[PDB]
């Protein structure tokens, strides 16, 4: 109805159809810590909300005013759960309600409040049909957001839209190919349909995983991932891959790729191979490359990774 | 010679984008276009690095105050404010005031519900955030006034409350579940002595299905890790005492990327962008991870330093995070916060501060006056102020018991 924003904008207290209720001041107490100086609009709105609030009353007028309340506060988890009571009393239409949230998450994308009350209405309608370009237009604007993945992911998980999905990790992953929530949207995909086990899956993604790095050797997100699906079951099941490696290093050669292969080294130790204290070796002038000249900003790290295999594979 | 980020092989520590230009790229650039000046201007035609104490406690102590409109959109989360203004004072060594410490306790218990937890404001509904937050400061203030404000019965109802089948826990009634939700219900229960046998069971298990592919935790199972998530993760889990349920080596490996070549500091999550406040967030997982590996034996820990380069850091925060109006920030070009002034310096304490059974070892950049009081990284108050509570709270038994 009248906009917080509007030229003609009034005053709850000056507005005649609110003349019955008393407006209830809030308790800070004789002498407040944290004490906000509201605005004058604050004030008066959040005065009128404490007075409904309080004597519980489940009204329409009630409900235009939480709408306000939250346009000034849109983090007052004490408003939103009133207003949800409000729309199960108010039997209120639904969809509406999807209307006015999609508009408000629009506008404060960041805000947790915002996408719970969502969600709500999803589980209350029982309907995802929106959900997924809802997300997807937010997501454009900011291919980041975490709870907007939060969102998404929920709301596949719960309705079982799995089917389109890597099409749409394969689209973003063209946009930005650093963009790390995607992916961990990918591995989320796989991991929840196919697995990583069908070797025909396990190969494609591992191919696919080296050509990113072909083409941006310093983008880690991918590197994580390379690791990520092979160290489940260790990467000296995997014999070629030392050598593969090995062929990228004097042009694509990254600190992750040093990394890497001290990973490598790392499991063929511990499965017993052959040349043990050979590749100890291997290893250990990586350490020392990484913490003294590669990455010193992880000069501890590595110190560590190093006096950590010399403990372990020595006599 | 002996600045770190000013040394000339310092600047191969630059973004290498393979000539493939991405937003990601473009926006790391920026901030390191922006960083670079910092830099290159503590040099020019030598000075010290300086924390600026005077400054920061004027914010603070009118802060803790009194407030303009423009902090509206905090009016749920005063409690929280309150944290973050004492944990710095704390930090800085500034005594809270009699008068200040008695105000500070009759609000906190007009934000207490009459069913048990703090909500973000006289009367508005109960809430885990500033339900810790109500309950960090009144052992910040450390005092019987305050201890007793607490009704331990009524906060182990809420908590029951909020418990799922599944081990999570919801925020607030009707309200999201998330790993941070875990923490607080742990950070809360542990120190005022309310812990059941049931009441965190199948918690810890809920908690290690959120880490996740890249050794870090993320908000829920399946989701990106990230920073602020996987300190409530490992530190609900050093409180439960189980810390070994996670893939230890993993989370190391994480955390340990996450320091910013370049910048010094910390990222949130992987390809992201330096800021401040995962000084504490990031930085602070390093002494949990060292506390557990060293429950397990491990003989390669250090014994001077923790597992992050502790001097850079110190670098990034003092040179990058410091408004001259008094005050910090997330990164230069910001404007600052509360929030950001508690986490930057609680991040800085911890940069300072090496300790690991009879050892002890210090590194303070810049003048020597620049050192803060230590912070317990569990809790992130005061080491003394976590015994005191403690113990304090272990003379009354659990209720419901007897
Ligand atoms: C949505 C999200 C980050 C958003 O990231 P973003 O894109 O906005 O920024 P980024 O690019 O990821 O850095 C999750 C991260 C969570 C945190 C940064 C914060 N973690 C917490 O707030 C812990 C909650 C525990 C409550 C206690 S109460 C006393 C203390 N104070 C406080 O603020 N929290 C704790
Ligand atoms: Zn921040």
């Amino acid at each position: 109805f009248l906009s917080l924003d509007s030229p003609t904008y009034v005053l709850y207290r000056d507005r005649a159809e609110w003349a019955d209720i008393d407006p209830v001041p809030q308790n800070d107490g004789p002498s407040p810590v944290v004490q906000i100086i509201y605005s004058e609009k604050f004030r008066d709105v959040y005065d009128y909300f404490r007075a409904v609030l309080q004597r519980d009353e489940r009204s329409e007028r009630a409900f235009k005013l939480t709408r306000d309340a939250i346009e000034l506060n849109a983090a007052n988890y004490t408003v939103w759960h009133f207003r949800r009571v409000l729309l199960r009393s108010l039997q209120k239409d639904l969809q509406e309600e999807m209307n006015y949230i999609i508009a408000i998450i629009e506008e404060q994308p960041k805000n947790y409040q915002v996408w719970h009350h969502r969600r709500v209405l999803v589980e209350w309608l029982k309907d995802p049909s929106q959900e997924l370009e809802f997300i997807a237009d937010i997501l454009n604007q900011d291919a980041k957001n975490y709870h907007a993945w939060q969102h998404r992911q929920w709301v596949i998980q719960e309705f079982r839209l799995w089917d389109n999905e890597l099409q749409y990790v394969d689209q973003l992953l063209k946009e930005d190919v650093r963009n790390n929530s995607v992916w961990n949207q990918r591995h989320f995909v796989i991991s929840n349909t196919t697995g990583y086990s069908d070797r025909a899956v396990l190969e494609r993604e591992v191919q696919y995983t080296l050509e990113m790095i072909k083409l941006v050797p310093h983008n880690e997100s991918a590197w994580n991932y390379l690791k990520g699906i092979l160290q489940d079951r260790g990467l000296s099941r995997y014999p070629n891959l030392l050598n593969q490696l090995l062929d990228l290093q004097p042009s694509h050669s990254s600190p992750y790729l040093i990394a890497f292969l001290v990973d490598i080294y790392e499991d063929m130790l511990e499965n017993q191979c052959d040349n043990k204290e050979d590749i100890l070796n291997k290893a250990l002038e990586l350490c020392e490359i990484l913490a003294k000249e590669k990455d010193t900003i992880r000069k501890e790290y590595w110190r560590y990774i190093g006096r950590s295999l010399q403990s372990k594979h020595s006599r | 010679e002996p600045l770190y980020s000013l040394r000339p092989e310092h600047a191969r520590e630059r973004l290498q984008d393979d000539s493939v230009e991405t937003v990601t790229s473009i926006e790391q650039a920026k901030v390191e276009e922006k960083i670079q000046e910092v830099f290159s201007s503590y040099k020019f035609n030598v000075p010290r690095l300086v924390l600026q104490r005077e400054k920061h406690f004027h914010y603070l102590k009118r802060g803790l105050r009194q407030l303009t409109d423009a902090y509206e959109c905090l009016d749920a989360s005063r409690p929280t404010l309150c944290y973050w203004i004492l944990h710095s004072l704390e930090l800085l060594d500034e005594p809270i005031p009699q008068i200040v410490a008695t105000d500070v306790c009759q609000f906190l218990e007009l934000c207490q519900s009459p069913d048990g937890g703090f909500g973000g404001g006289p009367g508005q509904y109960p809430h885990l955030a500033p339900t810790t937050a109500a309950v960090n400061a009144l052992c910040i203030i450390g005092t019987e006034e305050a201890y007793n404000v607490i009704n331990r019965e009524k906060l182990l109802q809420y908590l029951y409350s909020l418990k799922q089948p599944d081990g999570s826990f919801l925020m607030h009634v009707g309200g999201e579940v998330d790993v941070r939700s875990a923490y607080c219900a742990a950070s809360v229960a542990s120190l005022t002595n309310i812990i059941t046998p049931d009441l965190f069971e199948g918690t810890a298990e809920w908690i290690a299905r959120c880490q996740n592919w890249e050794g870090g935790i993320g908000g829920v199972p399946g989701m990106e890790a990230h920073g602020g998530y996987t300190f409530c993760g490992l530190a609900a889990l050093v409180i439960l005492k189980k810390e070994r349920s996670l893939n230890l080596k993993s989370l190391l490996q994480w955390v340990t990327s996450r320091q910013m070549r370049f910048e010094g500091g910390f990222q949130g999550r992987c390809n992201k962008l330096v800021d401040g406040c995962y000084s504490f967030w990031q930085a602070g997982l390093l002494p949990l991870l060292h506390r557990a590996l060293h429950a397990q034996g491990d003989p390669a820990l250090s014994m001077s330093h923790w597992m992050f380069h502790q001097q850079a850091l110190q670098e990034y925060i003092l040179m990058c995070c410091q408004c001259p109006a008094g005050g910090l920030l997330d990164k230069p070009g910001k404007s600052r916060d509360f929030y950001h002034t508690c986490y930057c310096l609680s991040g800085l304490s911890i940069a300072q501060h090496f300790g690991s059974g009879a050892m002890l070892h210090d590194v303070v950049m810049g003048v020597p006056e620049n050192v803060l009081q230590p912070t317990h990284p569990v809790y992130n108050i005061g080491p003394d102020k976590v015994i005191q509570a403690t113990t304090h709270f272990l003379q009354k038994p659990v209720p419901g018991f007897e």
